């Protein structure tokens, strides 16, 4: 256009980029900064960084950039390329791996008044206050933190478009919900320079998780052998196979904490109830091996060297049986032969009334595994029907 | 109009940023520093890299910009793009990646006097070597270093900065803008400037302004998700010695087993330390105790099913072996005839050889009680002891040990 | 050439790139935009992105580049740097890191008559949602969003891209098989074009090239399904095994840490969106539960084979059921010295009737053993087919529309 | 210095417009001959599909307004200037997974005094090399570079290959220049066949920038040998270890242990073997195929030591052993395998009689015992013996129809030519 | 200052920085190029890329940029930018990752004379062949190639400030040591261009790796491991746990393997050490298992189907065991009495039936003592030879 080329020529022929758009030095810039959230690209919890897409848009006036529409054709609007006027230095505070300001420099739209409004894209890696202490069902409240650098208050004054970042174009991330959103100003007051304020926007949103992905992919595996693990006590001595399974419960959960401490940061703010709930049971199967590896020697328990205690066997074959409704339990060389045969006689009732001590040690034993499996199924439970 | 407009037309015309503002041959600009620490980003380990928020504030006396206020209407102050300034090259010199400089290149604030106060922020990945002899309870002692890329002890002279009279000695921190790591804790913070001696005033390496991190480790989250569990899984060696030494026991099994646990949280280990060579870490001399412990353990085990499960057919049964274990460490009718004296003979040959097994089976119990006291006090006092040192593990009072001085605000 | 540069020096003398070429105060810049994908870089699933390699392929009409080729010998055309005259800012607004802009700068062709024409190449990361609901066997429909990131609809109207013809517009994405690259683990369905406004923002309008992209499962069906089968093929055979064995608990364990290391894979390669399960993750799920559920049964029978009458006392109804109901069913039917003399014999008798009995007691309790295995057999069986036919029917016939609905 | 006086006469007085060809008229053509010399092959990531190389990648052409006369200044034969101040042609590697289409490095342009232009820029290129994993590890790849001139048509620049010229004749060079000492061989991967080709589409106009590239190809065979010592010994014999576990007892109680133990160990290399490939649907790599097919096997072992195992433990009080079963698998099936081979007295009279009799049938019941053990022993030996040999040749077979895989010692299998640097056509 | 400013606006005022600084053009512009290692950021043994932290010290004389002290107040130094000045364009040859020539474009002091000194920084990301034979107790060597890219030797000459690069800042690695490093000069004369020598300056660096890491997590669990190997031997068959522990060995070992297979770059230039003998581990290993199995079938060899031959009976129950010392090895009562008779004749049959499978454990027994016998004498020897 002639006229757009004209009016583009005159506005900056003696235009300093370097000055501030006020009448009087003593004045300030009011600017009005606005969030607008087009994406939630990723909460990364180990890092504890949180990469947002945002367009940074900011209002302000500069009278230096004013024409009368009538003497260029009519035009009321123009699209100038944002490195030739003056732009405020609005900055993230709280930047964490990426940049402090804006770096893409787009046009910015230009009125006949002098009313400038730029909206420069920006990729936000801001610091995260990353609480794991209900994950994988927590609650995210981590801010962004802008302010123009290098002025203060009494030079640029900036202020919220609205009380919240604009979402009406926000894309549903499917990891996280967006329950909450604010944007608050602040007046900070330094003890070296109280006259002159520091003005800070803070918009700050509430995430969150939505737990389906970790439920299916974590806490049904480890509910599951939590579950396997108190199988055990009704697993037989004479199988043998008894250290199979619980080892093996044990392994899966070992791999299953290694799961999880790869997945939430090392902080030690806040232990995570997850981890420490995975503690419990390690230290739940630990148990279980321990108390089934003495259930082990007690059945094989060899009858010639151990006597049974009268405690014993009045407390596991007396009372205890009887408790559990529950349960299926029972509550010349013909001297030389004839002395053969006597023999053999004698050996068979050494034999009987060894196996009977043998038999009364298993029943001792399978007692202790009904006891603790009647425990675990208590556990077992009262756990599902409180918590579902 | 806005006064600044004449006013930094004219400071900046005629002006070259190429020059430094040494007044005479002699003059030495004196710049200032001083660090303050926003946010502890992270300390990557394997790396060996400490990243850090700090903004880095820069004071010198450019004698070019000034001006008498009275002419401009009373400005006493301006701010002009530090890409349009001479700029002392303070640079980070100990950085892992090619990142000298600072990220944001903020304005420069120009005082009448020609006082200039830059303070641009920055994201600092700065080398820290890690000792990982005491990991996860260990401290480390991470270092930044400032010094001019380009000029050199005769043009420019580093200090550190002077608040109310005082140098400023330390890396301040504003608790209005910190957020502690969570898992790494500052104990001191110290900052001093240092001379590298091999060197004369020239060679641009001379002077250094250098600021010390002696940060923390937080051990809890390494101690209940890494350190509980293996001990948890490495106590359940002893309890191959109450398993019975026969088939259907499985001694070899439980124990192979926390061998290969064992072996899993060693290779955990390995994800989470630097791959330096210098020391290994606690809880890697921990896991390697354990494992030779663990190995010990199957050879005993393997050593007490062999002497349980022998026969009178295969070994003899000495007297000397037998005492030492068990006194010390505890027509028609001459046919039939002949039949059931043939029948009493068998089956006494037989009890005899059980009574010999039993007696075997006796000697493998009293070995595997011997050994199992043995092998519960080793692998207790291994645990207790390498976690005790740990634990003893302090950061030392003063941040330089010849010094006594705290270097605190 | 002289001539040509004589012509450059004439139309750059006043222009000024940074001006819309708008001939009277109002007019539109009429902008065809078309797409031209020489490869299908990527679909990275974790972070919900696809890149690929584009032309991008620009054309509009610039009033001010117009000169006449008889007053300079014959110069139908020229090839500018694209810096120097104005462009539009077509961008593309759902990318996923912060390239807006192209990455290649390619001269742009003028044309006489002021037609400019730009085929600048690019790199693209634009964000794509995933429809995860069917993964492996799904189909994606990944859009690329472009428009004026300055300009709006009241500066610039965007069109659709004339054919090489210059008859017709082209309303897909134009894949040139001469220069283009099959990625090898997707197929392009449909790629139309279209058109997209906003109600409530009527100065938004943007052109969005559509990609329905068909995942080919083979990798995925061979490195999970069948290995997967084949232990849930072992957690049925458990129940073939004899309890005096002492190998149950074994391969039952066996399967179900082998399903489950599977599973933890296999959960690095899909997306952690939660807003539904993967049918190849339901699989999964489906296998290790049916197989921690092997080996409580196996636990089950194991501890019935193991019982005696000295320690349990058989209930009616388990004889009621397990003995003679189910096996008809299942198919699985089955002188002082003389006087000493005389009482060790009769002691020995007494003691082989003893044993006998008791033996007889613990085959009925192993027969009950037995008879439930058999049962648990057949039921895992019918229940493992059935379950891993019916979900991998319904992955099957999961297609793209034919009608691309763009 | 008579070079500044030279170069301001050339770019200033004259009046140079690197914006515009190097030609006298507007309808005459440009020609940019090419070259590339692999300085080293920087890697090929088959998981990313990628080309790693590090080449520097020739130019040449003519600029008449770069032209003087050596006489009227010192006798300059040579000048150095650098590409921001001449104009270059803007070759770009059209098929690059990232960014970079044009050289890292803009180093300076030599110019000789009769207007000949030289450009020889280094760069690293990570062109896009689509990856065939048919006979992994034994295969041999096919990449390419594909540079294509975007920023002018076949009517204003024509690209070319770069001639040289032997004994006063003229051959064009088809190959990519490798130095013999400077180039480093790289350990994984040798380069068979490097043609260079131009190629042309008469599909499409001159006016398009499309019609015309000049592709480098690299052929590339990988050496087998890390992958056989470090992946294809040890699932071997591990799979052996499979077809071994048929000549244990069923009183050991270790066959089902030792089968899956080998399965898991199958399982556990397949996902290494997937995790080392793209995640291709062309074709199922070789290790892929076989590492399916011994775990298939491996898991039929399995199941038939699952067989034998029930077989054995049978009791006359469960099972009753019919006479078929017993011809079949004591008579006929171990010979074919070659298998090894007063009151007081009557009542006393009466105890002995009932243990007389139940000492005979403990006899028959453990007969019976002995007779199932028997049939497990000629089951397991019949397993063996169709097994391992279907494990055996399975194995032979995959391995050797993969090492009979090689380049077809022809790249462009219709062209007779050989594209080697010995002999220019 | 004034006069500084005054100074450097007369010095560039005519300056071309694209023109070589001599005073006739058939001179040569002698360059002096030192490296100084800051740091040796990483030695990548996959990709074979030698990362690190370089200064790449320049000199040479500019004879357009001299001035006299006396004009100017006196001074003698000044500091420019290095992009106002002509400078050479050495190029990395074997640039790998990084970029191939200087891009921190740092000031540059320039004297009164003319002499310009430069130390722009780098991160060198050179291309460097790993030889793992003798993994992880390798010693690498790779290099640093540096060379003008554009000029000849007859137009820009660079020659080595010192045979020796200037590691006199070098932070310690913690991972390798340096043994030797030194620098050299190559003339090279191209078929093409006889009268044109083309220079390159090489800096090699002779690295050893310390070998603790990889001892502490590679070494001492596979020597741990493969020690196991020798306990199935001593495991008596009765306990059924030989397989156990066998399998559990080789699914060890062959996990460790595979780790060390991902330590090492996939080259097959040459095979490790520490590979080979993993490989042979396995491989004693998996023959371990097949005499184990073997030992496990003999030992459960029912007499019945089992005749134990002539040669067997010779060798292993009377030729061995007494060679090997430090073991401890070696009406109606006719229906009674007929079925008395019967259980006579029964037991004899089945003392008989015993005695041939003790005499199979025995053999079994033997074969594997001999087994342990050879696997400790490997161990001793192998310890001897090592040690
Ligand atoms: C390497 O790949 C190139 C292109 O990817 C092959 O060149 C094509 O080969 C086919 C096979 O006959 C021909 O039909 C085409 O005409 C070729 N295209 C071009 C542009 O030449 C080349 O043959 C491959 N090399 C080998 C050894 O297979």
């Amino acid at each position: 256009s002639e006229h757009e080329t004209r009016l583009v020529a005159n506005l900056l022929e003696n235009y300093n980029k370097v000055i501030r758009p006020v009448e009087h030095h003593t004045h300030f810039v009011d600017i009005t900064v606005g969030l607008q959230l087009i994406q939630l690209i990723s909460v990364d919890e180990v890092n504890q960084i949180v990469e947002t897409n945002v367009r940074l848009r900011q209002q302000w006036i500069d009278v230096r950039l004013r024409w009368n529409p009538a003497d260029y054709g009519g035009i009321k609007k123009i699209r100038l390329p944002s490195d030739d006027v003056w732009l405020p230095d609005l900055v993230l505070y709280n930047n964490a791996d990426g940049d402090f300001a804006i770096v893409h420099m787009t046009k910015l739209l230009l009125d006949y008044t002098g009313k400038i409004m730029w909206t420069p894209p920006a990729i936000f890696k801001s610091y995260c206050e990353i609480i794991v202490t209900h994950f994988p069902f927590d609650q995210q409240n981590c801010t962004m933190k802008l302010g123009i650098w290098t002025y203060d208050g009494t030079k640029v004054s900036i202020s919220p478009e609205s009380d919240r970042p604009d979402l009406s174009t926000f894309m549903e991330s499917g990891e996280w919900v967006m329950k909450d959103y604010r944007g608050w100003k602040h007046w900070v007051y330094y003890t070296c320079c109280p006259d002159t304020p520091y003005l800070d926007i803070t918009y700050h949103f509430i995430m969150q998780r939505i737990p389906l992905y970790f439920v299916v992919n974590v806490i049904i595996p480890c509910l599951l052998f939590s579950f396997l693990t108190g199988l055990v006590f009704y697993l037989p001595t004479d199988s043998g196979e008894k250290m199979t399974l619980s080892i093996s419960v044990l392994l899966s959960l070992t791999v299953f904490l290694l799961v999880i401490v790869e997945l939430i940061p090392s902080t030690s703010s806040a232990v995570p109830l997850i981890g420490k709930y995975m503690l419990f049971t390690m230290i739940f199967v630990i148990s279980s091996i321990i108390i089934t590896v003495v259930v082990i020697n007690t059945h094989h328990r060899s009858p010639s060297t151990h006597t049974m205690p009268q405690w014993v066997r009045k407390i596991f074959i007396d009372t205890i049986p009887n408790v559990m409704f529950f349960s299926t339990m029972k509550r010349p060389d013909v001297k030389s032969a004839i002395e053969g045969v006597k023999y053999i006689a004698e050996h068979m009732k050494s034999d009987e009334e060894s196996s009977n001590a043998a038999e009364e040690w298993k029943y001792v034993a399978m007692v202790i595994d009904h006891i603790l499996l009647c425990v675990f199924m208590l556990i077992c439970i009262i756990g599902t029907v409180s918590v579902f | 109009e806005n006064e600044e407009g004449r006013l930094i037309e004219k400071l900046l015309g005629d002006y070259d940023k190429r020059i430094i503002p040494a007044k005479t041959l002699d003059h030495i600009i004196d710049v200032t520093l001083k660090l303050t620490l926003t946010n502890l980003i992270s300390l990557n380990e394997k790396e060996e890299a400490l990243t850090t928020n700090v903004w880095i504030e820069i004071q010198w006396n450019d004698y070019r910009l000034s001006w008498n206020t009275s002419e401009y209407e009373g400005i006493d102050l301006v701010r002009i793009p530090s890409e349009l300034l001479w700029l002392p090259d303070v640079v980070l010199e100990n950085n892992v990646d090619g990142q000298f400089e600072v990220a944001y290149y903020a304005n420069v604030l120009v005082y009448n006097d020609g006082s200039m106060y830059w303070l641009p922020p920055a994201i600092y990945r700065s080398t820290c070597p890690i000792a990982v002899t005491y990991f996860p309870f260990d401290w480390q002692n991470c270092s930044l270093v400032f010094r001019s890329q380009t000029y050199n002890a005769h043009e420019v002279n580093l200090q550190l900065s002077a608040e109310e009279g005082e140098a400023v000695e330390w890396i301040h921190i504003d608790p209005e803008d910190f957020t502690e790591n969570g898992e790494w804790t500052i104990r001191h913070r110290p900052a001093k400037k240092n001379y590298n001696w091999q060197l004369t005033k020239d060679d641009t390496d001379f002077q250094e302004i250098i600021f010390f991190l002696i940060i923390q480790r937080k051990p809890l989250f390494y101690i209940i998700n890494i350190i509980a569990p293996c001990v948890l899984i490495s106590s359940l060696v002893v309890l191959v010695y109450f398993l019975p030494a026969q088939a259907g026991g499985q001694k070899c099994t439980l124990s192979i087993s926390v061998l290969l646990a064992q072996t899993i949280f060693l290779f955990l280990i390995a994800q989470k330390v630097p791959e330096t060579s210098l020391n290994v870490p606690l809880i890697g001399k921990y896991l390697i105790f354990v494992m030779f412990v663990s190995m010990l353990i199957v050879m005993n085990c393997v050593i007490v099913l062999n002497v349980s499960l022998r026969t009178p057919n295969t070994h003899s049964l000495s007297e000397k072996i037998k005492h030492l274990f068990l006194g010390f460490l505890p027509p028609e009718i001459k046919s039939c005839v002949e039949a059931c004296n043939f029948i009493a003979k068998s089956t006494k040959e037989q009890n005899d050889s059980g009574s010999e097994n039993e007696n075997w089976v006796l000697i493998g119990k009293v070995i595997d009680k011997a050994c199992f006291w043995i092998a519960l006090l080793l692998f207790s006092i291994g645990t207790l002891a390498i976690f005790l040192t740990g634990h003893f593990n302090q950061v030392p009072e003063f941040p330089f040990p010849g010094d006594p001085r705290k270097y605190v605000p | 050439s002289v001539m040509e540069d004589t012509l450059l020096s004439v139309l750059f003398e006043t222009y000024n790139p940074k001006v819309r070429p708008a001939q009277t105060v109002g007019d539109k810049v009429t902008v065809r935009v078309g797409l031209t994908l020489t490869n299908l870089l990527i679909l990275n699933e974790k972070i919900e992105e696809m890149t690929t390699n584009v032309f991008l392929n620009l054309a509009w009409t610039d009033y001010r580049l117009q000169w006449d080729p008889a007053a300079y010998e014959g110069i139908k055309d020229l090839r500018i740097p694209s810096s120097d005259v104005w462009q539009p800012d077509i961008v593309l607004m759902n990318n996923n890191d912060g390239s807006f802009e192209i990455t290649l700068h390619v001269n742009v062709l003028v044309q006489h008559t002021g037609a400019v024409s730009w085929q600048p190449s690019a790199i693209y990361r634009s964000s794509c949602t995933i429809k995860v609901m069917y993964f492996p066997f799904d189909w994606q429909n990944c859009t690329m969003v472009f428009k004026s990131y300055t300009y709006d609809t009241s500066e610039v109207t965007l069109q659709h891209a004339l054919d090489a013809k210059g008859e017709r517009e082209v309303k897909e994405i134009v894949i040139n098989k001469d220069a283009f690259t099959e990625n090898g683990q997707w197929s392009i369905e449909h790629k139309p074009s279209r058109k997209n406004w906003r109600s409530d923002d009527p100065s938004y309008e943007d052109v969005t090239f559509y990609l329905i992209i068909q995942r080919k499962p083979l990798f995925y069906i061979v490195y999970t399904i069948i290995p997967c089968i084949l232990i849930s093929i072992l957690a049925i055979l458990v129940f073939y095994l004899p309890p005096d064995a002492g190998e149950k608990m074994s391969l039952s364990i066996s399967a179900l840490l082998a399903v489950t290391v599977f599973l933890l894979l296999l959960a690095d390669k899909v997306p952690e969106t939660s807003l539904s399960v993967p049918i190849i993750i339901r699989y999964l799920m489906f296998i290790m539960i049916l197989v921690a559920f092997s080996v409580i049964l196996s636990v089950v029978v194991l501890n019935l084979h193991h019982r005696s009458p000295n320690t349990h006392t058989m209930p009616n109804w388990i004889r009621q059921i397990f003995i003679e109901t189910l096996p008809p069913f299942l198919w699985i039917q089955r002188p002082q010295d003389l006087k000493e003399a005389v009482e060790a014999i009769k002691y020995i008798a007494e003691q082989l009737e003893s044993a006998s009995e008791f033996d007889d007691l613990k085959k009925d309790w192993q027969y009950v053993a037995m008879v439930a295995d058999r049962l648990f057999l057949y039921v895992f069986f019918v229940i493992c087919s059935i379950g891993t036919f019916s979900i991998f029917l319904d992955a099957s016939h999961n297609v793209p529309p034919d009608n691309p609905f763009a | 210095n008579e070079e500044e006086r030279l170069i301001n006469d050339l770019l200033i007085v004259n009046k140079y417009n690197k914006h515009v060809r190097p030609v006298k008229h507007n309808n005459e053509v440009v020609n940019i001959a090419l070259s590339l010399t692999l300085s080293n092959l920087i890697s090929l990531k088959e998981t990313d599909e990628t080309l790693t190389s590090n080449v520097w990648m020739d130019h040449a052409w003519y600029d008449h307004r770069l032209t003087w006369n050596a006489s009227e200044y010192s006798d300059i034969s040579i000048l150095r200037l650098p590409p921001e101040l001449v104009w270059i042609p803007d070759i770009v590697l059209q098929n690059n997974n990232d960014g970079q289409y044009h050289v890292a490095y803009f180093c300076n342009v030599l110019v000789r005094p009769n207007g000949y232009v030289t450009w020889l820029p280094p760069a690293i290129f990570r062109s896009s090399c689509p990856i065939n994993v048919l006979y992994f590890p034994f295969d041999w790849q096919n990449c390419s570079l594909k540079f294509t001139a975007l920023n002018y048509d076949a009517n204003e620049i024509t690209m070319d290959l770069m001639t040289d010229t032997i004994d006063g004749k003229d051959y064009p060079i088809e190959w990519i220049i490798i130095d013999p000492e400077a180039f480093t061989e790289n350990g994984e991967w040798e380069i068979i066949h490097k043609p260079a080709k131009k190629n042309i589409y008469p599909d499409k106009f001159p006016n398009g920038t499309n019609y015309q590239d000049v592709t480098f190809y690299l052929i590339i065979r990988r050496k087998p040998l890390f992958y056989v010592i470090n992946f294809i010994t040890p699932c071997v014999l591990i799979s052996f270890l499979a077809s071994l576990a048929f000549y244990l007892p069923a009183e050991s109680g270790e066959k089902m242990s030792t089968a899956i133990s080998v399965l898991l160990a199958q399982a556990v290399f397949l996902l290494l073997t997937s995790q080392r490939l793209p995640e291709t649907a062309l074709a199922v790599p070789l290790i892929g195929k076989y590492l399916m097919f011994i775990m298939s096997l491996v898991t039929g072992v399995i199941v038939n030591c699952g067989i034998v195992l029930n077989f054995h433990f049978r009791t006359p009080s469960t099972h009753v052993l019919s006479t078929r079963v017993k011809q079949i698998f004591l008579e006929k099936l171990p010979r074919i395998l070659h298998m090894s081979r007063h009151d007081e007295i009557k009542s006393g009279i009466d105890s002995t009689n009932y243990i007389v009799k139940q000492i005979k049938e403990k006899n028959a019941y453990d007969e019976e015992v002995g007779n199932w053990n028997l049939v497990g022993q000629t089951i397991d030996r019949l397993s063996m013996f169709i097994i391992t040999p279907v494990m055996v040749l399975g194995t032979i077979f995959i391995f050797v129809m993969g090492n009979f895989n090689h380049p077809p010692a022809k790249p462009f299998e219709g062209d007779p030519f050989d594209y080697s640097s010995d002999h220019p056509r």
